[PDB]
């Protein structure tokens, strides 16, 4: 008889950063 | 069922008549051109639109069997018998006749090959892959496909000689949906006073299931007002309230103030009415908007002799506290199309693909419930300059900014959806979205001049118990600076002291009544407005107006 | 249980009682008008409302056949062997008798197969799917379902046919609270002294669950008053109207549970000054909130917003901490910066989930302390970070003005430099007064002092006149 | 415990959850300890597994469904309860949040007592300076 | 080993974990040593992921919970335990943080002294100078 | 290779390292060459991804720990050496670096390319070597 | 033109560089003086910008040789503030000046497919518009 | 084809590579058509997979394996001139490509197919295929 199989592997975000300027 | 069950589609009807038939009818005619006549069709569109409807009337008008293969039940309990069934299954299918076989929800074995990450499901698109290229051409039988949505198909599974004609079975025009009523109302006892015209005239966005809700739900009603006054307590039945039966037209009114088309139930506003007399003054305005936005929905005869594409886009811009959002509930609620509201920060997201999977998702419904009104308030927050800064925090911003003009620029007379924009801040706007031939039109909202400014009072202050001998010009005049949202701050305080007044009054009835009418005056008094002069401001500075000019006269 | 112990919600009662045993006790009826009924419907709204309490009275009052199918037990770990579950359930339903089926969280049964990557999951959506609708669909047979999101619902199976009805069980009134406490108190013994409806009028956001909650904890705290087993103690416990009062201040509502402020004890007297701004302050939150029936007789919505500006130490957060305590209104004490984050637009998800619980939980005073660190000019740096702060402003500006309800949300922000507000926020509509909180003057600095030497024992000769006449520029704090 | 419920077959772990309830519903009025319940308690938004939200949805409609529950009482232990689904957090399926704390100058004299009643400390030992003198120390 | 333990089905690394500490209570009193433990116990609430959650959680429950451990021993290696879970970092689970860090020029002069023992060395050699003239070389 | 070996599926990468090593340590005392180390060595702490630093431990394990290597020698290369953890630049690792960064190398190289074909007989390679002066190879 | 600096000359830059990969080519600039601005002195960040816009354009313009052919299109209304290091001999010389029968032949084209009424004549149309354009 | 080249079988997908490689080797000098390459070639970036960078570098390894005794070309068909690996563009696979942007292969065309019918007595397919601009098979 066959089965079956649950898998839940990851995930990838984004992020968001601060510069500095010099006028 | 039979032919005269779907509706609406007539050249799609004739169409998939001819490439059921004629194959399967007439073989000569097909040797005689020198075509070997297709396998395989498919039928797509948004769901509840008559798909399986229509491939069961087909089952029905020819004789040859039907064999129907439910998607998700082709998959077996031992291990590897699901292929014997589906090949026992079509072999009887071609060995017996001619049939006719429908393999229903398709998508439930076509994930794209990238999302399966499984064996079973190979195995059985392979199989199916093997007899559906196992198919002579003596077996004379043809395979209807039925997909929920087009993008999810192996292209495998769409190469030519396989599965090669698709129709787009879309959204019933107003005839379309009149026939339809008739073919649903047709087998019910209909009082007189009905004019179906209305209602498929009344009825924008809805396709093929939401007019049978819309004909339960007028039913329903009709039920409750017999079942209120018939008052059968639950305990016998009559035989008289049955026999005096009529669908009215209010119940009409009714279930469709209640129901909206069963694609935008997901985005579904709640119900603000705003009339076109609550937005006082801008007459010249409302009617500019008017005319633009019931010419394109109402007169194509018009626009085919014009000649000239109409605008699909519209930017208010204009200080805070003018009625740019207020126009906007005016035209989402009495406007005689759909409407759907999306706020800017709104679709965002953090993840990778899904800001632009929810763009995607939003613009394909208003495509979908056609025509629609895509209201995009503070339209600076999601379309900003590009390239502004190097710290681009990953590109997403603009990378959503190309995915809303590469979704957007694919529109035409065809589809009606109208794009009404709204920004406090107009400098911020990217020049793309201003370019001609995308948003051409732009509308400058001023400060009230008195008049209006009047108009405006009146329009905010109509279901208020007022003084007989009170005017507001004088407040109109003095108020001379002021704006839309100020003059709802001068009445707002004028109605929080009168309440004030009426509160006192009752606590002193009451204590004296210690030791009939509420207050002294219902109805607010010209002292309430004369001391409530002393706290109101003027909501936009000089400079910020002085931009606007600048920005209007550029 | 039965039509009595469901309470607030007449409409949805009369909806679902008529859907589910009109059509089950006079088809011929159904006949006569020729149509069939709705027969799938799906409930929904916030936790702790009633919906697996209607499906359970539903299952006790009608006679018919009743099948449960709680989500995750139709799966099952060899293949296809789940859609058998739903095959067999379905069967075994419609093979007897006419029949109702209930769907308990049909969000772990029916995702939007969209967004979802699995395989099983598809396929048991699927088999659902052409179960409610296809070749041999269902005959004789109901279906309920109950939900906390209906938006992780594929918008597929919510089309006539599926499910073609939507009841929306969400948070009661004041009548409603009213009705549910005298359904959860008519089998205890009460005192004479208790009186539901004050109780009903300050339960400002408790739904369903959350007044039995209530009601058990005052038992308790009376179970726990005379216990320091003889039935003369059996007898006569009598639950105070005391004990309700405890358990009103000690309990909040579950929605705000999660961000349930620390209780920091100030009191009305112990703001010094300040006289007619407090009056202020009391008349723009208790009228809205108690007496709506002026509002709607002049046929205008209140005012809800407020800013206090001045110079630092005056006492702009000693009003909101005044606020909190002594208002019968939830209070959601939100700060400046702890709203903003790393990733890609959670500012402004963080600030739709606060906003979204402001308004659940209505009536509603939301305190936005140093409101220019958050809510500042609008393209003025350069430097940005994507314009972040830009898109959290203009979700501000959006959540507390755009296409919402205006049902009740207090905002009271508080800033001591208001040049660096947007003026998008300091129009009418958002923040509408503007209270400038002024330095004292000598017979305020005097009350200041009163008000917190109102503890402290002090020499009777001393005057604090003196004292008052000798600070000429001193704030509270100094 | 929190983790060890869950098994790679899918539709597993949700039947670990049913015999651990059954068993517990079936033998006696009984106490279901549940440690380090952030594991197995998301909040169904954020997440973007399946089974996860799937054994949560079990968890919700085991504790209060239809005939929820017969004489037992769940415990549940956590360090931070605001990452936890809000629908669990109500009356029925947990009815009240008690705070363990950080001990005051008392707590922390108690807590010395208890752990110094077993050892043979010397004459010159007192407890009540010690537990002045340590601070921020949680017990 | 940190990645050794992990599995790509979800619901399996903790069953590495679990029977690796009963083969370890099986027998005998044991020692357990988890090189690099940094790379399987992040801060929680810093990471996007069930799993590496649910891992530190795991590995909670086994080191401190209900009949926690019997004379097994349990030691770990890591470079930055700032970046380690603070409730791992606790009495009960790890309660002696010995710094490892760099020798001084007595014990560099003892390095020496061991690793040339089994090298053939010259007669004109000495280690005490050499010793010396390094400072920041360590092992 | 560097960015074929790493993957989104959580605790695969670790496992195909640990197969390669496997796989080098069961026939023969081998060489192996690990190419583009930089981009699955991100300094554990300017990353956000939790598989980059675990197939850096990973690294670091197979590398260095009880019986790590028994006569088998790795080789890395890179384009930028300082973008790798100071973990991973230690002694037992990558214990030596060398730099390969002129006129008679570039000779030595036309020598070496030009030899399986008679090209003529009147070509100088001076000319060759001294106008391509910004050939790396 | 990007806000901040070294993209707005990085996207000429690239610009540039899809010219000589597409050889030949004609790289229509519209609106010259927005973009030159006769960079003069200015004193201050958009100043800067506009130097540096300049300077990325001149040193991208002079560094064309005989090969890769390409072909740079400017147009403009005002030729007053235009730079004149860009009206230099060597990087663009020519200079093409551009009435009533262009409006009527520019009417005519406007009017082609469009149902118009036969007895309608534009040429008063063409006589009353004198100083107007295309566009209007 | 692109997709035709996986099975059920781990791996199978290698050994088809090589069994058609050493047959066309071995039976002539001949051509290799690869079409849709695409699906072949993910760009080994974007995937997260497996099995498509093991058949990835069965193809890189198997198109540099081919010595001047083969005498074999391969040919490949895209869509998108953007999808593809730059491993598989570098120098030795794949260098000459040509940037297809007629009149008689469609008047061929047409000659082609409908040639099978009892057509008509007033046609002039000449007139299609100079009316019928892009299309194309
Ligand atoms: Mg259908
Ligand atoms: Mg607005
Ligand atoms: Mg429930
Ligand atoms: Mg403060």
């Amino acid at each position: 008889a066959a089965a079956a199989a649950a898998a839940a592997a990851a995930a990838a975000a984004v992020a968001v950063a601060v510069a500095v300027a010099a006028a | 069922v039979g032919y005269d069950d779907i509706g609406g589609c007539r050249k799609q009807m004739a169409q998939i008549r001819e490439m059921v038939e004629l194959p399967l009818r007439h073989p000569q005619l097909f040797k005689a051109i020198g075509i070997k006549p297709p396998r395989g069709v498919l039928m797509y569109g948004p769901p509840g639109t008559g798909k399986t409807l229509m491939a069961r009337a087909v089952a029905n008008e020819t004789g040859a069997f039907f064999f129907l293969i439910n998607g998700p039940e082709v998959m077996s309990k031992m291990a590897g018998e699901s292929e014997s069934n589906l090949r026992k299954a079509f072999e009887e299918a071609e060995k017996n006749a001619p049939a006719i076989i429908f393999i229903d929800e398709i998508d439930s074995i076509a994930p794209k090959r990238d999302k399966t990450n499984g064996e079973v499901e190979r195995r059985v698109v392979s199989q199916l892959l093997t007899l559906m290229d196992g198919m002579k051409a003596r077996s004379n039988v043809v395979v209807i496909a039925a997909t929920n949505r087009p993008n999810s198909i192996d292209p495998a599974l769409r190469r030519f000689g396989r599965f090669d004609r698709e129709v787009d079975i879309g959204i019933p025009d107003a005839t379309g949906r009149l026939e339809v009523l008739r073919i649903h109302t047709k087998n019910m006892k209909l009082a007189d006073d009905v004019d179906l015209e209305a209602l498929a005239a009344e009825t924008h966005g809805y396709v093929g299931a939401d007019i049978a809700s819309l004909c339960s739900e007028a039913a329903m009603q009709q039920i409750r007002e017999k079942m209120d006054l018939i008052d059968l307590d639950e305990d016998e039945i009559d035989a008289e309230v049955l026999d005096s039966l009529g669908v009215t037209m209010d119940n009409f009114r009714f279930a469709l103030g209640n129901s909206n088309p069963s694609a935008l139930r997901e985005t579904v506003v709640e119900s603000v009415n705003v009339t076109w007399d609550d937005v006082g003054g801008l007459d010249e305005i409302k009617e500019e908007l008017k005319e633009t936005v019931e010419y394109p929905v109402l007169h194509p005869d018009q626009y085919t002799k014009f000649g000239l594409s109409p605008s699909k886009g519209v930017l208010f811009y204009g200080p805070p506290g003018t009625g740019k959002t207020l126009l906007a509930k005016a035209v989402a609620t009495e406007v005689s199309a759909n409407f759907i509201s999306v706020k800017g920060p709104e679709l965002l997201s953090m993840w990778y693909g899904e800001s632009e999977s929810n763009i995607r998702d939003i613009f394909d419904k208003a495509r979908a419930a056609a025509p629609t009104v895509v209201f995009l308030d503070e339209l600076d927050s999601i379309a900003k300059a590009r390239g502004g800064s190097l710290g681009d925090a990953g590109g997403a911003s603009d990378r959503v900014v190309n995915q809303l003009l590469t979704e957007m620029d694919g529109m035409n007379a065809k589809k009606n959806v109208f794009v009404i924009g709204a920004t406090n801040r107009p400098d911020q706007i990217d020049p793309a979205i201003l370019r001609p031939g995308r948003l051409d039109q732009l509308i400058y909202v001023p400060l009230p001049d008195e008049n209006a400014r009047l108009s405006i009072l009146n329009a905010q202050l109509r279901k208020t118990p007022l003084e007989p001998g009170l005017e507001l010009t004088a407040i109109a005049k003095a108020t001379q600076g002021f704006s839309g949202a100020d003059l709802l701050y001068i009445v707002q305080r004028a109605a929080k002291y009168a309440i004030k007044d009426s509160i006192e009054a009752h606590r002193q009835h009451e204590a004296e009544k210690e030791v009939p009418e509420v207050d002294p005056v219902p109805y607010i008094t010209k002292e309430h407005f004369a001391e409530a002069m002393k706290t109101a401001k003027r909501s936009v500075s000089d400079a910020e107006l002085r931009r606007y000019e600048a920005y209007s006269q550029q």
